[PDB]
């Protein structure tokens, strides 16, 4: 295991003041496919100047996402107090094939302060925090959004200028409004801008050690640090996981303009990832200097078709969702934006099921007793018990027996215990294991020669 | 008034530029489909070779050489039909003529 | 063949261009014409490698404490190393090394995107509950193996000197999973992905204390409700400890840098073989080709850049140039034969005679055996193109001629 | 080029051949549509074009150039790719394929061959232009 | 040693895993409707 | 509609433009033989 | 699907799409011979109007 610093000291953890209403806001910026907005670029290989199709894991063409806000806590002139937060840590997503992030889209942009509706300032970019994992459930509480066992946490720091990446065990603190003791609310990170983040040194260790106050971090297997350098692009995050872990995209370290995601780490994360949460972050700032950050937009991946249009420099600038509307799977079958006018026919509406019907035999359970009786027979003269109108249970067989060798041809394993058939033929006889090969298919001794032989 | 008709409007100067793009589609075909694995691991014969035995190494071979096979007999349909069509044509062109 | 059987005349089918074309009609014998032959083939004149060169992958690990049970296997992902299998293997007694959709020689030859190794304890005497086609336990509940990846499956015995890695108690695994759902009626089995952990990792210990021990989760709504259950069942351990490694490999994802170590010769550089057919690997990546210095284009942190039909056209060299990467390209041939005459003329057709009486270039390639002859033909047997002719001199060699 | 396919694919009989012979056939076809359609255009006796040929009727656009000026036009308006027919090999190395997909340059890398039609372009504008001074007589 | 044959189709396929049925997987509850079916093994899509 | 075999039909290249196009174009024809045909039974001047 | 897995599975699947590819296949074939064949007909019809 990693060591990843000290437990925190604190007996309590700041106070936490949820307000749903003051971060439902509406400012909708869905993928634009056209724009190539989401897309990760081809993994293992770079194309110039052509547009073809691809197959691969991308966000739907206008798909709005799911929007988060951080903002300012609570103060009084001078001296912050209560953090401000919104319903995020208790809002656990199904993780599916992973997702893509918008981030920074309204820097510059005259925005609001969240906590204070009638104060405006610039928005900032702020990076967005996750936790990850296999399980979840509640708190001591009741309330929602905790995780089991290990859960990978991916938590921005040092005021945006790295990501900390790491997997442990999240064990909550039973101080006062922490997650194992008494008022507790929502877990929340932030930063205080007043001491951690001077123009020079800045607190690397900000979030992390407020992240500390809510939870114990216990058996960690790893913990990275990215560097992220400051500036107000609009970039983009994602996050896939297959056989070889965690893959972390972005758009900063090779299309910081363009916005087109490349890998750029592997975490050693192999448990699936089944669901996802924002942790949700506050900024403790003074009243005088409360800034807007920037929403951020989650949005999810799944195995589409798009045409991509590289470019001379490779980079993708354009593309066309091809399961969108009935217009793009046209410029997908040609592989191209423009297509000449005139009447095409394209793939159908599907009609899709809006439930199912089932009927099977219920009723009498096939009979293995004859089975259990008596001395069984030798391999020439086997008994047959032949199962028809009956409910089987597999199980309910080999439970009895201690199986020292079951497989299947023509038929999987899964299948075998669960579909239904005209009939189930059982073959049962005595036969010695050092034998076990000679009832092989492809077996020329004298079992398979001269005393039983499978269909 | 001819002069400025080699344009969009123009129904017989599209059937002209319409048989030029029938002889590259032809081709388009062998170009194309080699980059097809028709089920094989590759699209490549060295890497079947250099990845599997032959029992298996066959196998794969064999579903390339059923894909190519299969689209060189497409070819070879369509040059027949094309030329067939062609040599029509070339009759109804001595009439006019 | 005669008809008494023996054989009195041969063609070599691939002696030239002329014997082809018998060959093809399968006659001594074929009409006059103009017909396509096979190409006239460039070859490689070398080859060209680059793999990553550096750091070992790390097994170490792999020999350090008490293996993980088979439901608890862990995952050693390798990238950009050289692999040594024989490294490992040496250091156990392997009691069964079999591969899967990639053959033996292969598998400890060929570079990968990635290499994954997975091990856990597992006895020896349940080795067929890992085959592909069990329908016991182990398939079912602990652990299965990719069905689309390549993939070998080892099993191999501890030597009694290998101290570092030390026995479990018991060795363990899961005889049943499932969902009980709300209803608490239907119960639903659950089984292992390839790859990837059962759902009920989760509840079954490190070890299981004793067989038919029983587990439970209750599950929150956001796991669907119900409950988790699992039974465990144990092995008595045996002298030495039995384990399994699977590896998994994968051939594109990324640059294929996961390669054997290969010692480079600097003949097998890009930069000292331009213009040249040569045969490359370039991590992983391998065909026929001819590299130039060139412009750059695509994405450079991609390595490898393809065209519209997915063929390498272009490459970013570890030495810091860009190369285009064009097919080493075969030269066409027709042959002209004139049957009478029993005399035939070689067309290279598009071809500048620079790459092949000498040759005489004609407006549709380079020509072998016409002399030019400055004469006019109505009567045209042997059309070249365009508007040219071969004439026989009637043997002489074959003139070309013009159609008036 | 792979020994081990060119085996494999000696089990499916002569399918090259095959694919051999039924293309020179189709290409023997065309090469004697040509000559059938263009023994049928050919005049036996004609006028020569002199600039002015037509008189009153403006037939310029007709008069060589020699292709006429209304066939430089067709020509140049429609969209074709240039086979290389003297030396498209070398083009297509010294140069590179023109853009994605260029078949030209496919030819030497997929197996296959764009052949030269029968007549050249001059013979061919000959036969026009013999017969476009044949018309009036 | 057991040796187990299944046969798919030459009657109706009675021979089923025990399920608990739910009332809302009845065709007479669905008819109209686009619904996956599974009928004594035999499986597809339609509308009753 | 399934996936696995959808999966699978990738591997055969651009199967289905092929399929779209051929008959686009086989379908085009028709409306262009018609359109012709008809232009020229259509009369100039006829009496009712 | 619900009887095979996957390395079994492939290539039964595989089986009806050479099977159906090769229908379709035929099925355009045909449609372009008798498109061909309706067309130069159609010309016949005209010049018999
Ligand atoms: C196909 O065929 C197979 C095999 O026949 C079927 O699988 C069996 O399914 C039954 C359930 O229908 C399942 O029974 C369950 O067993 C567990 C295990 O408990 C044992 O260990 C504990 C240890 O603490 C003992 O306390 C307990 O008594 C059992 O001990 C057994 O062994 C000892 C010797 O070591 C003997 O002395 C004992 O007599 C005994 O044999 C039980 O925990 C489980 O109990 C839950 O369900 C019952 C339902 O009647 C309920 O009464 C209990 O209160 C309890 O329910 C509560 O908890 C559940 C969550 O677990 C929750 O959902 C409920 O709402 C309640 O809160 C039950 O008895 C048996 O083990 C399975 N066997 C195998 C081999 O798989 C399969 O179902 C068949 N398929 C179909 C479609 O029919
Ligand atoms: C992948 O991973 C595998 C496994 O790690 C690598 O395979 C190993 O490769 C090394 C070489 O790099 C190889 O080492 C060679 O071993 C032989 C065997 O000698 C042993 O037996 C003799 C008996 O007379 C002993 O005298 C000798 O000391 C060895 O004894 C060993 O075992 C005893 C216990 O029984 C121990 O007490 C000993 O300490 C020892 O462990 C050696 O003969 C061989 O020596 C030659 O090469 C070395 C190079 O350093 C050189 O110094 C020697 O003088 C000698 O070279 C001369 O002879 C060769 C011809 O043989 C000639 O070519 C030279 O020019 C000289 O004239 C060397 O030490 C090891 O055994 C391999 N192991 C396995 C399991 O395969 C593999 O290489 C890796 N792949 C890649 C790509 O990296
Ligand atoms: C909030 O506000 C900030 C600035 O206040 C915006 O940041 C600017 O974003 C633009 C666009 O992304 C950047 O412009 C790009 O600069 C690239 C390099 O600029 C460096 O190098 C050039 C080299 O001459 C210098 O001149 C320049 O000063 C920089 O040192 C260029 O390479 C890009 O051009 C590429 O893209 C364009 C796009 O059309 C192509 O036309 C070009 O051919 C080329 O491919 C482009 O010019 C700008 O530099 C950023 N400023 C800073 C300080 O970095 C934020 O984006 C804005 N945030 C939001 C959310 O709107
Ligand atoms: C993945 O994550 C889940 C969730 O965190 C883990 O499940 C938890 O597992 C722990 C233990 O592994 C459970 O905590 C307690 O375990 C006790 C076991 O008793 C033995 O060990 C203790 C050790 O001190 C001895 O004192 C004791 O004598 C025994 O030898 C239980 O006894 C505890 O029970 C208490 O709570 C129950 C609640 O109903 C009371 O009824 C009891 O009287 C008592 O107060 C307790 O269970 C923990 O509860 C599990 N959590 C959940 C939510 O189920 C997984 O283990 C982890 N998985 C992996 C693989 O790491
Ligand atoms: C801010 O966050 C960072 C995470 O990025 C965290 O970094 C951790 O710092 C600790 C030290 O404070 C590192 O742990 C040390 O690593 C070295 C590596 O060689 C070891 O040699 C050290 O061992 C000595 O000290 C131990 C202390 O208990 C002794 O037990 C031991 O016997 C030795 O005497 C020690 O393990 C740790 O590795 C990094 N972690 C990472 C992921 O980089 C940093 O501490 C945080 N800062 C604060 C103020 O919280
Ligand atoms: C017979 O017909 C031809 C055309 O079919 C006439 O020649 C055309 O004369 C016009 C003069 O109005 C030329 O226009 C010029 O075009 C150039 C294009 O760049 C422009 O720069 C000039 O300013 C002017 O607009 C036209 O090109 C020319 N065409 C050809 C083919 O020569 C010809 O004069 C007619 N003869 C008689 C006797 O009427
Ligand atoms: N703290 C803070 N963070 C922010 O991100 C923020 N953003 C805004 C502005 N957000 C937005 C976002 C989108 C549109 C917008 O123009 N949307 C289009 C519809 C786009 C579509 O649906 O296609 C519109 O016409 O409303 C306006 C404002 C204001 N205050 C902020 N304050
Ligand atoms: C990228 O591709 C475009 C084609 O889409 C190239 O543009 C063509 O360039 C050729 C050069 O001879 C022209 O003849 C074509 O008419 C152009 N086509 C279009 C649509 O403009 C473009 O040059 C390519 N860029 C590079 C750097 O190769
Ligand atoms: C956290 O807050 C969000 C946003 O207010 C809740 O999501 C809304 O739930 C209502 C319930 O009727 C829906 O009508 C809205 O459409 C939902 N909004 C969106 C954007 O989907 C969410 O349920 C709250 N979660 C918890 C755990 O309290
Ligand atoms: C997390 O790490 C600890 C220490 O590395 C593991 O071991 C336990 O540590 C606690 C510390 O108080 C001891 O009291 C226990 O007795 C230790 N248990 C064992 C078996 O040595 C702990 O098991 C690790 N947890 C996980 C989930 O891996
Ligand atoms: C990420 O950024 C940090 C901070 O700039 C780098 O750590 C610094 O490295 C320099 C190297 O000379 C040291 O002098 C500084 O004292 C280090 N700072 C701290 C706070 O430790 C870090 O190396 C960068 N990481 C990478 C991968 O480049
Ligand atoms: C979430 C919330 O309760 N916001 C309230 C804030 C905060 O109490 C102060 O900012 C404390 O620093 O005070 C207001 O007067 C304001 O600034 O508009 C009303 C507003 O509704
Ligand atoms: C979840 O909530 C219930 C009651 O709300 C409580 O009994 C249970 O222990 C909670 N779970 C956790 C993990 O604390
Ligand atoms: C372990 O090392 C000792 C050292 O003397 C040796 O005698 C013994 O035979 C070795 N055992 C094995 C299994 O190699
Ligand atoms: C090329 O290899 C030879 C082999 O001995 C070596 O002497 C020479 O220095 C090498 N050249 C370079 C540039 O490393
Ligand atoms: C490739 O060309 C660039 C400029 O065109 C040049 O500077 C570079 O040295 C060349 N590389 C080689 C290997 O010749
Ligand atoms: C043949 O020689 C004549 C010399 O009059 C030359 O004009 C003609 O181009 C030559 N033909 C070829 C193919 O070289
Ligand atoms: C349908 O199922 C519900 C489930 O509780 C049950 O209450 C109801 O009585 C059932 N209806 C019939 C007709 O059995």
């Amino acid at each position: 295991t990693v060591d990843v610093g000290p437990d925190s000291v604190k007996s309590a953890c700041i106070e936490v003041d949820i307000q749903q209403t003051f971060f439902d806001k509406t400012w909708p910026r869905p993928i634009d496919v056209s724009k190539a907005d989401g897309i990760i670029y081809p993994q293992g290989r770079t194309y110039s100047n052509i547009t073809i199709t691809y197959q691969g894991l991308f966000p739907y063409q206008g798909d709005h996402g799911d929007m988060y806000v951080y903002s300012a806590g609570h103060a009084t002139g001078t001296t912050p107090q209560k953090l401000f937060v919104a319903n995020y840590s208790q809002d656990v997503k199904q993780f599916a094939n992973g997702f893509v992030v918008r981030i920074g889209a309204a820097a510059n942009s005259t925005g609001t302060v969240i906590i204070s509706p009638s104060t405006s300032a610039t928005i900032r970019k702020i990076y967005p925090a996750f936790m990850l994992g296999s399980s979840v459930g509640n708190f001591s509480d009741g309330k929602m959004g905790r995780f089991f066992n290990h859960t990978l946490v991916l938590l921005p720091d040092g005021c945006g200028t790295l990501l900390r990446a790491f997997y442990c065990i999240l064990e909550p603190r039973s101080g006062n409004h922490c997650p194992a003791g008494n008022s507790y609310t929502s877990f929340a990170t932030y930063h205080t801008p007043a001491t951690d983040c001077s123009d020079g040194n800045y607190n690397r260790n900000a979030s992390l050690n407020s992240f500390k106050e809510y939870f114990n971090l216990r058996n960690c297997t790893f913990m990275y640090t990215y560097n992220i350098t400051e500036d107000e692009i609009l970039e983009w995050f994602g996050i896939t996981q297959t056989a070889q872990g965690v893959h972390l995209f972005s758009s900063r370290y090779v299309d910081l303009y363009g916005g087109n995601m490349f890998q750029f780490a592997t975490l050693p994360v192999y448990d699936t990832i089944k669901y996802y949460s924002i942790i949700p972050h506050s900024i403790r700032s003074i009243q005088s200097d409360r800034k807007a950050w920037a929403a951020f937009y989650v949005y999810k991946l799944q195995p589409l078709t798009f045409l991509l249009d590289f470019s001379v420099d490779g980079y993708i600038r354009r593309a066309i969702d091809c399961g969108f509307n009935d217009l793009s799977q046209l410029h997908c079958s040609y592989e191209s934006f423009d297509v000449e006018s005139g009447v095409y026919s394209v793939s159908s509406f599907e009609a899709k099921p809006s439930g199912s019907v089932v009927e099977q035999a219920e009723g009498v359970e096939c009979d293995f007793s004859p089975l259990l009786s008596g001395t069984p027979p030798q391999v020439y003269n086997f008994k047959r018990l032949v199962f028809t109108n009956c409910n089987y249970n597999l199980t309910k067989l080999l439970s009895l027996f201690s199986v020292n060798d079951f497989t299947c041809s023509q038929i999987s394993p899964a299948a075998i215990a669960s579909n239904c058939y005209s009939s189930l033929i059982l073959d049962y006889f005595s036969y010695p294991l050092s034998m076990k090969s000679d009832l092989s298919v492809s077996s020329a001794g004298p079992i398979s020669q001269f005393n039983y032989k499978q269909s | 008034a001819m002069q400025t008709g080699f344009t969009t409007t123009n129904e017989a100067f599209q059937k002209v530029q319409d048989a030029v793009n029938n002889n590259a589609q032809a081709l388009s075909k062998l170009a194309s489909e080699l980059s097809n694995t028709f089920g094989a691991i590759s699209a490549s014969i060295g890497d079947i070779i250099q990845r599997l035995d032959p029992p298996e190494q066959d196998a794969q071979i064999d579903r390339l050489i059923n894909g190519r096979l299969t689209t060189l007999n497409a070819f070879v349909a369509q040059q027949l039909v094309r030329s067939e069509s062609a040599a029509l044509s070339a009759q109804l062109a001595k009439d006019k003529v | 063949f005669s008809v008494d059987g023996y054989i009195r005349r041969a063609i070599d089918c691939g002696f030239n261009d002329l014997s082809q074309l018998h060959c093809s009609y399968e006659s001594f014998d074929v009409e006059s014409g103009v017909y396509s032959v096979s190409s006239f083939e460039a070859k490689p004149s070398g080859s060209v490698v680059e793999q990553a060169e550096g750091v070992e992958c790390d097994f170490s690990p792999l020999l350090s404490g008490t293996p993980p049970q088979v439901y608890n296997f862990k995952r050693l992902v390798f990238t950009n190393c050289n692999y040594n299998l024989t490294k490992l293997l040496s250091l156990f007694s392997v009691n069964d090394f079999t591969c899967s959709q990639i053959s033996p020689a292969a598998i400890a030859s060929n570079c990968y995107s990635s290499l994954i190794l997975d091990y856990f304890s597992y006895p020896l005497s349940m080795k067929s509950d890992l085959s592909v086609s069990s329908a016991g336990p182990i398939s079912q509940f602990n652990y299965k193996q990719s069905f689309s990846n390549p993939t070998c499956l080892i099993l191999a015995t501890v030597p009694h000197n290998l101290t570092t890695i030390t026995k479990p108690l018991k060795y363990s695994y899961i005889n049943k999973c499932s969902r009980l759902l709300s209803d608490d009626r239907t119960e639903v089995p659950q089984l292992v992905n390839a790859n990837q952990y059962s759902p009920c990792v989760s509840i079954v210990p490190s070890t299981v204390w004793e067989d038919g021990d029983y587990y439970r989760k209750q599950l929150s709504p956001l796991e669907g409700g119900g409950w988790l259950v699992a039974s465990g069942s144990t092995v008595a351990m045996t002298e030495q400890l039995q384990m399994g490694f699977g590896i998994t490999v994968q051939y594109g994802t990324d640059t294929n840098s996961v390669c054997p170590k290969l010692e480079f010769a600097n003949d097998t550089k890009i930069a000292s073989q331009l213009g040249n057919c040569v045969e490359y690997s370039l991590y992983g990546v391998s065909g026929r080709g001819v590299f130039q210095n060139c412009t750059a284009v695509g994405v450079r942190q991609q390595r490898f850049v393809y065209d519209a039909y997915q063929n390498l056209v272009g490459y970013y060299s570890d030495d810091g140039n860009y190369y285009c990467l064009r097919a080493c390209v075969s030269v066409p041939v027709s042959v002209i034969y004139d049957k009478e005459t029993k005399t035939h003329a070689t067309l290279f057709g598009s071809v500048a005679c620079e790459h092949i009486y000498g040759p005489l270039q004609t407006p549709v390639g380079c020509v072998l055996g016409l002399v030019n002859s400055s004469l006019f033909v109505e009567d045209c047997k042997l059309p070249l193109g365009q508007s040219l002719c071969a004439l026989p001199d009637t043997p002489g060699e074959m003139r070309l001629a013009s159609i008036a | 080029g792979f020994q081990k396919c060119e085996q494999l694919l000696r089990e499916y009989g002569q399918f090259c051949s095959k694919i051999n012979q039924a293309l020179h056939g189709a290409n023997l076809r065309q090469d004697d549509s040509v000559r059938n359609l263009f023994a049928s255009v050919k005049s036996s006796q004609s006028s020569p074009i002199i600039p002015g040929f037509g008189g009153d009727f403006n037939l310029t656009l007709l008069e060589p150039v020699a292709r006429s000026a209304i066939e430089d036009l067709l020509f140049d308006k429609v969209t074709i790719a240039d086979p290389g027919y003297m030396q498209g090999y070398d083009d297509c190395m010294q140069q590179g394929p023109a853009s994605a997909r260029d078949l030209i340059c496919a030819q030497y890398v997929a197996g296959y061959k764009v052949l030269p039609p029968l007549m050249d372009v001059n013979m061919e504008a000959a036969y026009t232009s013999s017969l476009l001074g044949s018309i009036a007589g």
